């Protein structure tokens, strides 16, 4: 099938070399049929002109089209609406912190003179001030980092003292993270706990980890590997770095256009399904 | 008076928990930052219509000691509402430049005033069309600390002036 | 050589056992998610950056 | 003549795939770049205006980004 | 200058260890391979080659933020894969055993 | 490519060729050209992991080479770093080429460019009216006038002043009066 | 005629559209449930999947009839066959009807068009239509790159013939 016995065979093998799939086997075949001195002048230029140069042109044309389309009227309108939303949310967060400090000083003043209501509310305010303090940030990152060390060292044929150690450390870490979620949710309040998408991620991950623990208790053999996703909370170290804004706004753009992404990964699915059914029609069972 | 007294106004109607709490937090900072240098009092008689006159002389004899005097008025929701009276405090403006954050904040601040949102936003806007020169100090910050240090720095400038 | 690794991954019975063709056939979703993330998403993320 | 299935599936599946995922990456990364840029520009603008008003009372770019500004002006 | 010094030092130590005794071949061959940085000298000499190198390093530093995320994500996938296929990639030459 | 070819030659150069492995008569390290062809093969992603696995430690060494054990576990770093570096450098080449052209790639048909200049050169062969219908002191003053009418910098005197400012800024290399002589023709 | 043309415009009430959607996903699952054996062998469940076809072709024909009687055909400059997506639905349903003609050469190539039925999901969800237009808008400039690639392939194929 890969020969130059005809114009159509030559076109097919040249096209196969263009895709850089099996282009050396075709070269190593012309190194046996003829000498190997002059064959590289046919294929290396072919690869450079068909796979490297053409990919360059495709990237250039696509990026130019993206730049042209991005600065239209409706796309610019949507981006400015997103920017306005971000600014409004930032200002609202600042004013909410203002009002929370007001609440704190007021409640302190009334307590300076229903009693269990005041007790529980000052306890809530103390927790909410604790879970935002910089030391809680560092202790939680230390726990998360010490968690990934316990999952990065699981290897084949590990000592049995290590297997039980990590088995119990998984329970210890699940308890610690459940405690952290409980304190954070009670302090900030559930309506505000889910205001940050990363807290939604943490809640979902610990729920999945509990589900995995239960499922392993039922059937020890399987392992869904959801307890590892707690390593993604190491990604907050960027908060104390001058690069928080870039990454945070990347995630903001992704979550904003998360509907135009799901309806892109779906059309790809539809085309893959169409080609699967076409391949089943043509080559099914043969 | 010997000194121009401090008056807070601008977010929304006084007596409502939003403006009351924002002004109370700023007021508490101003109190415990300048301990031994400012006087604290609560005023419930309408100066804008000047029992009514029983307290203005009280303001003087606090303002006559070359010390800052804080006016916790309960009826002032406008800088020009007092413009006719000779008391002449400094019209501190706790401004928030976008009504949408105001509305979402009223939603955020409990459940009671959610039905009082419309009139409070309307009066806040009414105060918003007022010209800036009517006010003494503008508080455009969103952070508590930045607005606090701005007001404190202007207060230091006034202190050094007199 | 990713199809070979996919074939080994699906055709894997248990720890310290030999293969069995067609076993654990639902472990292709580990290799469909991986291509969606690293070869498709992250590569183009670097190219765009 | 059954190789047209594979030629079409490897042409319209290695460039449509690239188109989709590169569009996602470019759009979202450009949005992030503009968001950080605009928030920083607004930050120093507000800081400068605040310094001016507070003292009054008491008394490069990438080729993509310059070309984006040019397209903005032209479409305006 | 550090690169130039290490190249020269490798050459001189390789010459010094030339005892023709066969005591150590791995070390002398490594000191030979260290010569390969020799053409890397012309990038400090040519200003335009150094400019291209600086542009490449600038692009690398531009994508350094997402490279950390990338290696963290691939570490997570590697750990998931280890939990899945650890110990299972064994086989016989005889398919029946 | 030079650095990596020389390292490959000097480290994996004496692996015994075996057509059942990935170091063959076709894909060896034994000469600069064969090593460079091997690296080009790996760059395009042709079973480069198979080459790595055939270049590892404890391989059969070539008969005419003195050493008995040949190949090394340096192959992991060698091949992985080559893939990373080659892909990154070729990406930078691609992006440099793309951004050297970005005004062409983002061109608009309504807005002018070198295309209008070349077409006006074609107009050389009155016809100016036909081209004004066909559009998006003999052939330089007209060029300046058309460029002025296309992109805008008494308003006519202001345009002349802007032209003079630009000409002063971009005075040509060792010209007596090249753009200055055009200014008398570009004024009206 | 025209007295009834007024009524089946009202028939497109959204549960009708979602029922057409439901039969599209049903047909997609039926297609994905098939298995193929080499030499004319067929599975015991493929017979049931083959019997379920007339319901699908009938529902598609009924939908086409509603869309053809409520709207025009080609005449009013806005009609069924003057919409790009409605032409694909017409091709699918008409070819499914024609596949029940009882001839020899039909089955091998007239059963194959049945794989375009998942695209009726795009034809029925306008958001997917606009997303598809967004995808395909950025691949018109790639036509010149396609011509260039074909020209390069021709030149290198001619050289390969020569040598
Ligand atoms: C998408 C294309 C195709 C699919 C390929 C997927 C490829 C995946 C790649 C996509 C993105 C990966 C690169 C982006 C790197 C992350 C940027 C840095 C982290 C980051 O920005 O944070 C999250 C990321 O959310 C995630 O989902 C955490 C990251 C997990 C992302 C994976 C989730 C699964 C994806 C699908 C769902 C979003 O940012 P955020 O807005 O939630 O951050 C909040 C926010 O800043 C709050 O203001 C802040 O409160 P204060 O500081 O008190 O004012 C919060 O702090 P606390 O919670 O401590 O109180 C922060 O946690
Ligand atoms: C601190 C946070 C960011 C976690 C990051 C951890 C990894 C960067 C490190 C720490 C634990 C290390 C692992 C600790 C133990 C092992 C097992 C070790 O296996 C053996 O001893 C080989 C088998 C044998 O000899 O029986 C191989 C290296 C490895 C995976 C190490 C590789 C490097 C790891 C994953
Ligand atoms: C995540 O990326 C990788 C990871 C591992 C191996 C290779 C890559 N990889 N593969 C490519 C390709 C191939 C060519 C032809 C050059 O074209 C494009 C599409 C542009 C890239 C580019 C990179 C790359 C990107 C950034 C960085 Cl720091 C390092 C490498
Ligand atoms: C940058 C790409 C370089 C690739 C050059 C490889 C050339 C290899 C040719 C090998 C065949 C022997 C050469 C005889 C003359
Ligand atoms: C005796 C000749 C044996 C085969 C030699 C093949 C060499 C092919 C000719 C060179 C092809 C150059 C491509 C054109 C673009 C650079
Ligand atoms: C955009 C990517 C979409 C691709 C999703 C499908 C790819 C292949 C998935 C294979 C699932 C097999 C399940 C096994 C059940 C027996
Ligand atoms: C049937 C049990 C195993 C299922 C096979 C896939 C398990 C892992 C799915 C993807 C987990 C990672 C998601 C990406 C987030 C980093
Ligand atoms: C026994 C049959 C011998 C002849 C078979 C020739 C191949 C059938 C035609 C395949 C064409 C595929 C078209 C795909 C278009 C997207
Ligand atoms: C500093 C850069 C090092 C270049 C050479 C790499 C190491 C040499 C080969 C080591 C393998 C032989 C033991
Ligand atoms: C005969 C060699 C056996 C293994 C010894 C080498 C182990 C791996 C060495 C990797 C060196 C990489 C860093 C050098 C260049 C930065
Ligand atoms: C107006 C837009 C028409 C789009 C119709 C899509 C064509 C059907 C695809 C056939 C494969
Ligand atoms: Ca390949």
């Amino acid at each position: 099938i890969t020969n130059f016995d005809n114009i159509l065979f030559a076109i097919l093998t040249v096209f196969q070399c263009i895709t850089m799939e099996g282009w050396t086997d075709i070269l190593y075949n012309t190194n046996d049929a003829a000498g190997n001195t002059w064959n590289w002048l046919y294929f290396i230029p072919l690869i450079i002109i068909g796979s490297f140069f053409m990919l360059n042109l495709v990237l250039g044309v696509l990026s130019g089209e993206f730049a042209k389309e991005r600065e239209r009227v409706e796309n610019r309108r949507a981006f400015l609406k997103l920017r306005r939303q971000q600014q409004i949310e930032r200002e609202l967060n600042g004013y909410l912190e203002w009002i929370f400090k007001a609440e704190e000083v007021m409640l302190a003043e009334e307590d300076r003179n229903s009693y269990f209501r005041r007790k529980e509310k000052m306890f809530r305010f103390f927790i909410r001030r604790m879970v935002k303090a910089q030391s809680f940030y560092w202790v939680v990152l230390c726990v998360v980092a010490l968690n990934t060390l316990c999952v990065a060292m699981v290897h084949y044929n590990q000592p049995r003292r290590l297997t039980t150690t990590l088995y119990f450390a998984e329970f210890v870490f699940l308890g610690l993270f459940l405690t952290e979620m409980s304190l954070k949710m009670y302090g900030l309040g559930p309506r505000s706990y889910f205001r940050s998408s990363f807290n939604c991620f943490d809640f979902g991950v610990i729920v999945g980890s509990v589900f995995e623990v239960v499922w392993a208790a039922i059937k020890p053999g399987s392992s869904f590997g959801i307890s590892v996703l707690r390593a993604l909370r190491l990604l907050r170290i960027f908060k104390v770095t001058k690069y928080w804004s870039s990454l945070r706004n990347l995630v903001v753009s992704l979550l904003n256009s998360m509907k135009s992404i799901i309806s892109l990964l779906f059309l790809l699915f539809l085309f893959i399904v169409v080609f699967a059914l076409l391949g089943m029609q043509l080559f099914g069972g043969q | 008076p010997s000194m121009r007294p401090i008056i807070l106004v601008g977010p929304s109607l006084k007596g409502y928990e939003v403006t009351d709490m924002m002004q109370k937090a700023l007021f508490d900072f101003l109190k415990h930052r300048f301990d031994g240098r400012i006087s604290i009092t609560r005023v419930t008689a309408d100066i804008s219509l000047a029992e009514v006159q029983s307290e203005i002389e009280r303001i003087f004899e606090l303002a006559r000691t070359l010390q800052l005097v804080a006016l916790d008025a309960d009826t002032i929701n406008h800088p020009a509402q007092l413009s006719k009276t000779s008391l002449a405090p400094i019209i501190v403006y706790i401004k928030i430049t976008s009504p949408k954050v105001l509305q979402r904040l009223i939603k955020s601040r409990g459940k009671s005033q959610s039905k009082h949102l419309n009139v409070q936003i309307a009066a806040s806007e009414k105060l918003a069309q007022c010209p800036p020169e009517m006010f003494d100090i503008i508080l455009d910050e969103n952070q508590l600390e930045d607005a606090c240090e701005h007001l404190a720095e202007y207060l230091e400038a006034y202190w050094k002036a007199t | 050589g990713w199809p070979m690794v996919l074939k080994h991954s699906v055709d894997a019975t248990y720890e310290e056992q030999g293969p069995s063709p067609g076993y654990r056939m639902e472990l292709s979703i580990f290799y469909v998610v991986y291509f969606v993330v690293f070869p498709f998403f992250f590569v183009n993320i670097f190219v765009a950056l | 003549f059954s190789s047209f299935y594979f030629i079409v599936l490897t042409l319209f599946g290695n460039y449509t795939l690239l188109n989709v995922f590169l569009a996602i990456a470019v759009d979202n990364l450009a949005n992030a770049q503009e968001l950080t840029k605009d928030e920083e520009e607004m930050e120093e603008a507000a800081n400068q205006k605040l310094a001016l008003q507070k003292a009054k009372e008491v008394a490069a770019r990438s080729v993509w980004e310059q070309r984006a500004s040019q397209l903005r002006l032209q479409n305006l | 200058n550090i690169l130039d010094f290490i190249v020269v030092s490798g050459a001189l130590v390789a010459f010094a260890f030339s005892g023709s005794k066969g005591k150590d071949i791995n070390t002398i061959k490594s000191l030979r391979v260290l010569r390969v940085l020799r053409p890397l000298k012309t990038i400090k000499r040519l200003p335009k080659l150094k400019a291209v190198f600086d542009c490449v390093v600038n692009s690398l530093k531009n994508v350094l933020n997402i490279l950390i995320v990338y290696m963290l994500f691939m570490f997570i996938f590697a750990v998931i894969a280890v939990q899945l296929f650890k110990g299972k990639f064994f086989y016989c030459t005889d398919e029946s055993k | 490519f030079f650095i990596y070819a020389i390292i490959g030659m000097q480290v994996f150069g004496n692996i015994a060729l075996d057509d059942d492995t990935s170091i063959n008569r076709h894909n060896n390290f034994r000469t600069f050209l064969q090593a460079l062809m091997l690296l080009f093969r790996s760059a395009t992603g042709e079973a480069w992991h198979e080459i790595m696995l055939s270049c590892l430690s404890n391989q059969a060494c070539d008969e005419q080479a003195n050493a008995t054990e040949c190949g090394s576990d340096f192959a992991y770093f060698y091949f992985v770093s080559f893939i990373f570096l080659c892909s990154f450098l070729m990406l930078n080449l691609f992006v440099a080429v793309i951004m050297d052209n970005f005004e062409y790639l983002t061109r608009d048909s309504s807005i002018l460019g070198p295309h209008h200049l070349d077409e006006f050169i074609r107009v050389w062969a009155n016809d100016m009216f036909e081209m004004l219908k066909h559009m998006s002191v003999h052939f330089t003053s007209t060029l300046m006038a058309l460029i002025r009418t296309a992109l805008e910098i008494t308003k006519q005197h202001q345009c002349d002043a802007e032209l003079r400012k630009e000409i002063s800024v971009v005075w040509a290399n060792l010209p007596q009066k090249t753009l200055d002589l055009l200014v008398p023709p570009h004024k009206p | 005629n025209v007295v009834r043309k007024y009524a089946k415009r009202i028939t497109e009430w959204p549960p009708f559209e979602y029922m057409i959607l439901a039969t599209i996903i049903a047909n997609c699952i039926v297609l994905a449930l098939e298995q193929h054996l080499p030499d004319g062998d067929k599975t015991p469940m493929s017979e049931r999947l083959d019997d379920t076809e007339p319901y699908f072709i009938g529902i598609f024909c009924f939908e086409a009839g509603i869309k053809i009687i409520a709207l025009g055909f080609v005449f009013h400059k806005g009609s069924y066959l003057r919409n790009g997506w409605n032409v694909m639905d017409f091709v699918v349903v008409l070819t499914g009807i024609l596949a029940t003609a009882g001839t020899d050469f039909d089955l091998r190539t007239l059963r194959a068009v049945r794989v375009l039925r998942p695209l009726k999901l795009v034809s029925g969800i306008p958001s997917l239509q606009v997303v598809l237009k967004s995808i395909m808008k950025a691949m018109v400039p790639l036509l010149q790159i396609g011509l260039l690639l074909f020209f390069a392939i021709l030149m290198f194929a001619i050289i390969g013939l020569e040598f």
